[PDB]
RNA sequence: AUUGAAAAAAAUAAUAUAUAUUAUAUAUAUUAAUUAUAAAUUGAAAUAUGUUUAAUUGAAUAUAUUUUAGUAAUAGAUAAAAAUAUGUACAGUAAAAUUGUAAGGAAAACAAUAAUAACUUUCUC
RNA sequence: GAAAGAAUUAAAUUAAUAUAAUGGUAUAACUGUGCGAUAAUUGUAACACAAACGAGUGAAACAAGUACGUAAGUAUGGCA
């Protein structure tokens, strides 16, 4: 009928497919489903409140960079020069990695090179 | 059918008409997906993102600082050219293509607040050219994916014909699978993280590598797949590994900008930029 | 000639009820090269994994530190 | 906590239900939910985990926020501004969600739903919007209503017709029924539900029903038909069922005359319109309208002239189709109407 | 309670001392009798789970034990440290002569140099070369600016990676957007806040 | 000779006969359409027996 | 016996030699110790492993060079004279006696396996 | 209906049950199921009753009884791989080209490649 | 200021369409899809188009029943 390799792939398979593994629909009553939506909506909204606290945040940021640009400009022409220059190939250093989850056992170093 | 003459009917009046909404059909399809009522639910914001986390907090600010450049304006892209009327022949002609493209090409805005480079999206594309022979093999690298990612893959076919690589037309040949969201970051921090430092002679990712606009591309070999934590878990199980080509997505305007973006993710770049 | 899976009659997933593919996933811990342990949802069963050769112990990632 | 307050807020924001509101507002998932009425089917029931703690947590927040909103809403003067801050503060309110959506629109309770307070109308408004008014809007264009009699609908309130006086069942018409000559022998009842801000002391409002495809043969084409003619009607939020009680004999323009279609002269749509009346500033009470009654005909008549004339504007529409059958003839002896007529089954 | 049942016969070989060790771990599902009244309804079980509710999988050779987030300089509330808060974002200020705090100045008399070069060398010839910087950009954040002295600071940003600082500036510290407030005067807080990063 | 003329008869004992063209291996044709006789539509069978290329019984459920 | 250091071996194999055998980095005397530290009762075969025992026993290949990574470390040696003027660079790069053997006749074997990344 | 836990009802739909009308209505009642369907010496597990440990719980463990496991893809109103080419209903847009990308190359697959005025909704200074 | 939607313009009929060539095609005929599998039905066909005739082509409509669609409806085989 079948070889053991077609056997493991059948296996392999299963592994990926939802065929008798997936459980009951998730019911609820009238009270709870209420309760859900009321959960889910204020998630939302304070998610959208962060992305506009964020958002107004970097906006400011950029303001303030322009005032200090015009303002570099209308001073010392060569400082301005200096810092608008195209920064192409610019790469963030690798020692600021992603935060994990738990510090490591040596939190920082004091020497390098 | 006593004609093929397809021609919409004009209406008088602005409200419109969901055509969905007036039927009894499909009473769980009318429910959003994101809806706790429809079978479709899923729970999507289960924990924090960790990755995006430090976008948000660190990076974002960072790369705004890099990208401003002052009194900045937009760069159009190549347009198709409309003609110049010095001939009645110009009068409903279709417009000239680009100058150097077949195709137009975007506008290159300048990076403020708002446009802001950052993930997108990432596709794993898995197409194993021994399931020319064996279907099988599609199988094991749809499942392998799947460990990988913790998502769902989608079946390749092949799309063409070809006699020189025995390669029929309508024939199922590894996969694919779009990561977005949190399983993406997840999967981008694991190959920064586990998988890339143990691939021994790795530099980097190329710097010639990319599209024009925000997008850029690597591959791993079968060796390196083996590194990855479910693999890893039970090796046994995947003897015969698969390669694959992992093409990241960025909000990014130019590519520079998504190398960036990478790098601030810590992904190394090592070849000589464009 | 051609190894193949003879595929058998396709279940018919009515619209509407198709459901997402949840699949059973673990909260494993990673402890990297150093102390750093962080979570990650896994499929494979196994509540706890240390490794050996990561970006902490590389040279490329950090160039200042049988 | 302004959402627990009644002192200033109306009675309807809160659930009626005592044991709902207990089973929404407790400390621990200890009890078991009122919407399970079966002992056996609430056992087996299990609520999902944590659901509680956050659900408090949302609450107090949503309830912060309307808070806010409320503290905004009260200085502002201008109506519609005032109003869309009082949607804003309670629209995320559990208690009047719950009710909205668990009990009926139409037939609406005033303790339960009411349309005097301001969002459990924008709430009855979305929900119209969702299905009703597009299902409307579909049956006026596909059976031509609109350009036919009146040239545009902008849909603003909700109009249902019933035909209780004639047979005895309770049925709201669906826009676009095939009636039997039996069921309207007799006449509607209508209910005009408004969902926008609008002065209730001072607004009227006129009903036509209108019957385009009436034939005329000089001219080999159809004619219009005014079968029923209100006008002057005084409608409330929660008040709006047009019936006999509430209009006199000296708001009928035109009594109900029935649906009598002709053998083989073809369906005939009839398509009630209501339109609300100009409001005239610098003047206490309604403001009524005088209609020259010899001047407005039945058998013919010009919707569009009549509309000009008087300065209505149609806010809402409802449509059936009657065709002939054997009763027709009965319903035309009924009223004392004559025979009627009889065309050849061919349109040559 | 949406996921799907654990597949045990793929990552457990049938007959094997791994899968005997995961099977002891595990307890079974309560399975459908004839004859027995189930008043939590009749159990619906394929592969082994409960459809109806959600399942629980109970799973050199060392127990994986994390590090404490919280950390011994916190714990004393040691401001110079580097270590003090690990999952904020920590800002090197200044004490001058005077009584105020404030972001590290330093004086531009050359103007031959950019000037975050110039910002980083004068760290470094602060710290006695302890410090490891990275400049995010040439372009400068913002620019504090006054009447009373007919002056300009333009505001650089960057990043340190590795070493101490520990040093005209009397005292320095290491704080969060939130402390900065406390420690800063108002109008100076005010003018450079949004700079700042929340966390 | 690749396609051939059937004879779909009508259920209702009329006689009635709606003639079809089919492959040769017609997997048994039985459609539904008018029988004017018997004012109503009904099932048509095929007349002659003819014969069927051995066609696999789908696997619906699990099996070997 | 399983997957030990990857390319593992089979039970009954007394692992002493195993060891030797599928690992290229440790062979002879190497393998030999190699269990000493790890304290293992010899002439014992790979069935008996206590798998966390192996867990040691791959560690221990770690601490000291295996696998082609010495490989390497000799195709460098090679390559160093062949790289300066080295009459073996030519025998190693020609494919011929690196030993000065028998290039007239017996020296198929050098042609063979002797090449610039001989060990393959 | 029977146990847990600690007066009633009121949408919508669906099912159940009834009854009004030359009106597919209403009345009360409750919220089932929602990826499945034979055939498994052995795999797994649940319950009921058989021995030791503190009547007695847990453990082991044996017999019946069953239940599971026959492991298999689409989870999307799918959308230019191959599959059905007549009807209907709903919905969407292709190809080419170029910058790419493990093997990969002229020729596998995969990703990206026009414009946002206005309009609405939500947050927000 | 931001998100999200609804989309709108442009571009396109070069793709594709059961098959030649032309004509048509995105308002899509083309593509995906649910249902279905019935109208690839049954009597009278006006009236045109074409046309020597025999033939051929479109087809209103009347009547009987079927199918799908909330509905408007559409369907007397296929874009021609």
């Amino acid at each position: 009928s079948l070889s053991p390799l077609a056997q493991r792939v059948v296996t392999q398979l299963s592994v990926m497919s939802a065929s008798r593994k997936q459980p009951k629909l998730l019911k609820l009553a009238r009270e709870d489903l209420i309760k859900h939506q009321t959960i889910e909506k204020c998630w939302s909204i304070y998610q959208q409140q962060q992305r506009e606290r964020r958002n107004l945040q970097l906006e400011l940021q950029y303001k303030s960079i322009e005032r200090s640009m015009n303002l570099l400009q209308e001073l010392s022409p060569r400082l301005f020069e200096a810092a608008n220059a195209s920064e192409k190939g610019k790469r963030f250093p690798m020692e600021m990695k992603v935060p994990t989850d738990f510090p490591p056992n040596t939190l920082w170093h004091y020497n390098f090179r | 059918p006593k004609s093929a003459c397809s021609l919409v009917k004009p209406v008088h009046h602005l409200v419109k008409i969901d055509k969905s909404k007036l039927s009894p059909r499909f009473p769980e399809l009318k429910y959003d997906k994101s809806d706790i009522r429809s079978p479709g639910f899923k729970p999507k914001d289960t924990h924090a993102d960790r990755l995006n986390d430090h976008y948000l907090n660190t990076l974002q600010s960072d790369l705004l600082l890099i990208n401003y450049s002052h009194n900045a304006a937009v760069v159009k892209g190549l347009k198709q050219r409309a003609w110049s009327g010095d001939s009645p022949y110009h009068l409903n002609r279709p417009p000239k293509n680009p100058r150097g493209s077949k195709a137009q090409l975007p506008d290159i805005h300048p990076i403020k607040w708002s446009n802001i480079p950052g993930l997108e999206s990432v596709v794993i594309n898995c197409f194993v050219r021994e399931a020319r022979e064996n279907q099988l093999l599609a199988i094991t690298a749809a499942l392998q994916l799947q460990q990988i990612t913790g998502c769902k893959p989608h079946p390749i076919f092949s799309k063409n014909d070809v006699p020189t690589w025995k390669l029929r037309k309508g024939h199922q040949m590894g996969a694919k699978v779009e990561l977005k969201g949190k399983e993406m970051s997840q999967f981008l921090s694991t190959l920064t993280e586990i998988v890339l430092p143990r691939i021994r002679e790795y530099k980097g990712i190329s710097n010639q590598s990319g599209n024009r606009f925000g997008g850029i591309s690597f591959g791993l070999t079968a060796e390196d797949i083996k590194f990855f934590p479910e693999i890893d878990a039970n090796q046994d199980s995947w003897p015969k590994t698969f390669g694959m080509h992992i093409n990241i997505n960025t909000s990014a305007q130019l590519d520079y900008q998504a190398r960036t973006l990478l790098s601030g993710f810590q992904f190394p770049f090592f070849g000589e930029e464009k | 000639t051609r190894i193949t899976l003879p595929r058998r009659p396709a279940k018919k997933i009515q619209l509407g009820k198709s459901r997402p593919a949840i699949y059973h996933q673990f909260n494993v811990k990673m402890e990297l090269s150093d102390g750093s342990v962080v979570i990650r949802r896994s499929q494979y069963p196994k509540g706890e994994i240390r490794l050996i050769q990561d970006q902490r112990n590389n040279p490329l990632w950090n160039p200042s530190r049988g | 906590h302004i959402w627990s307050d009644f002192t200033t807020r109306p009675s309807s924001l809160s659930i009626q239900s005592s044991k709902v509101k207990n089973y929404l507002f407790q400390k621990k998932a200890s009890l078991d939910p009122p919407s399970i009425s079966r002992r056996s089917n609430r056992i087996k029931y299990s609520p999902p985990e944590h659901i509680d703690e956050i659900f408090r947590m949302s609450y107090d927040f949503l309830e912060q926020r309307s808070s806010k909103f409320y503290e905004l809403a009260n200085k502002t003067k201008n109506p519609l501004k005032k109003d869309a801050l009082l949607i804003k503060a309670e629209i995320n309110n559990p208690e009047v969600q719950y009710n909205f959506q668990f009990n009926n629109k139409l037939n609406n309770v005033k303790d339960i739903i009411d349309y005097d307070v301001p969002v459990y109308r924008h709430l009855g408004k979305q929900h119209w919007e969702s299905y009703g008014q597009m299902l409307l809007m579909q049956r006026l264009e596909t059976l031509a209503a609109i350009p036919d009699t009146l040239p545009t609908l902008v849909p603003r309130a909700e109009v249902n017709i019933k035909f209780p006086f004639s047979t005895g069942v309770n049925k709201w018409i669906e826009p676009g029924e095939f009636l039997s000559s039996n069921v309207t022998s007799m006449r509607p009842i209508f209910k005009i539900q408004e969902y926008e801000l609008v002065n209730v002391e001072k607004q009227l409002y006129t009903v036509l029903i209108v019957n385009p495809d009436v034939p005329d043969l000089s001219n080999d084409s159809f004619k219009t038909a005014l079968c029923y003619g209100l006008v002057n009607i005084n409608l409330t939020y929660n008040d709006n069922l047009i019936d006999p009680r509430k209009f006199h004999s000296s708001n009928i323009i035109a009594d109900y005359l029935p649906p009598v279609p002709e053998k083989n002269a073809g369906k005939q749509r009839f398509v009630v319109w209501v339109f609300r009346q100009p409001l005239i500033e610098d003047k206490q009470g309604p403001n009524m309208l005088e209609i020259d009654r010899k001047e407005l005909s039945r058998d013919d008549f010009d919707i569009r002239q009549f509309t000009k004339k008087y300065n209505l504007t149609a806010i809402g529409a409802h449509i059936w189709r009657s065709e002939w059958d054997a009763k027709v003839a009965a319903v035309r002896e009924k009223y004392g109407l004559p025979p009627g007529r009889v065309f050849s089954r061919v349109r040559r | 309670r949406l996921m799907w049942t654990f597949p045990a016969y793929f990552y457990f070989k049938k007959g094997t001392v791994a899968e005997h060790k995961f099977l002891s771990l595990q307890k079974g599902p309560i399975s459908k009798k004839n004859g027995i009244w189930f008043p939590r309804g009749i159990p619906d079980i394929k592969h082994g789970r409960e459809r109806s509710t959600k399942q629980e999988v109970k799973l050199v050779n060392r127990p994986v034990i994390p590090n404490d987030r919280i950390t011994e300089a916190d714990r004393s509330n040691d401001m110079k440290s580097l270590e003090r808060q690990l999952s904020r974002t920590l800002y090197l200020l200044v004490k001058d002569k005077s009584g105020t705090w404030k972001f590290p100045n330093f004086d531009l008399s050359d103007e031959s140099k950019p000037l975050h070069v110039h910002a980083e060398n004068e760290l470094k010839l602060l710290s006695g070369d302890q410090i490891y910087t990275w400049s995010v950009s040439a372009t400068p954040i913002g620019v504090l600016q006054d009447e009373r002295n007919r002056t300009a600071e333009f505001i650089v940003k960057s990043h340190i990676l590795a070493g101490k600082f520990d040093l005209a500036f009397e005292d320095f510290a290491w704080l969060t957007k939130g402390e900065i407030s406390e420690y800063v005067p108002k109008d100076y807080f005010n003018k450079t806040e949004f700079l700042l990063a929340d966390n | 000779s690749k396609n051939s003329v059937i004879k779909l008869l009508s259920t209702a004992a009329s006689g009635y006969s709606r003639y079809i063209s089919i492959k040769k291996g017609a997997p048994l044709v039985t459609q539904v359409r008018y029988d004017p006789v018997v004012k109503r539509h009904v099932l048509f069978k095929e007349a002659k027996k003819r014969k069927v290329a051995e066609r696999k019984p789908l696997d619906f459920l699990r099996t070997a | 016996v399983v997957h030990i250091l990857g390319k593992g071996f089979k039970g009954k194999e007394v692992i002493k030699i195993a060891l030797a055998s599928k690992f290229y980095g440790i062979g002879k005397t190497t393998a030999e110790k190699i269990c000493s530290k790890l304290g293992f009762y010899p002439w014992m075969r790979m069935h008996q492993l206590s798998e966390p025992q192996i867990m040691s026993i791959a560690s221990e290949l770690s601490t000291m060079t295996i696998e082609g990574d010495a490989r390497a470390i000799v195709k460098d040696n090679i390559a160093l004279k062949r790289k300066i003027g080295s009459y073996s660079g030519m025998r190693h790069t020609l494919h011929l006696p690196v030993r000065g053997q028998h290039t007239r006749n017996n020296a198929k074997t050098a042609r063979k396996l002797n090449k610039i990344d001989r060990r393959g």
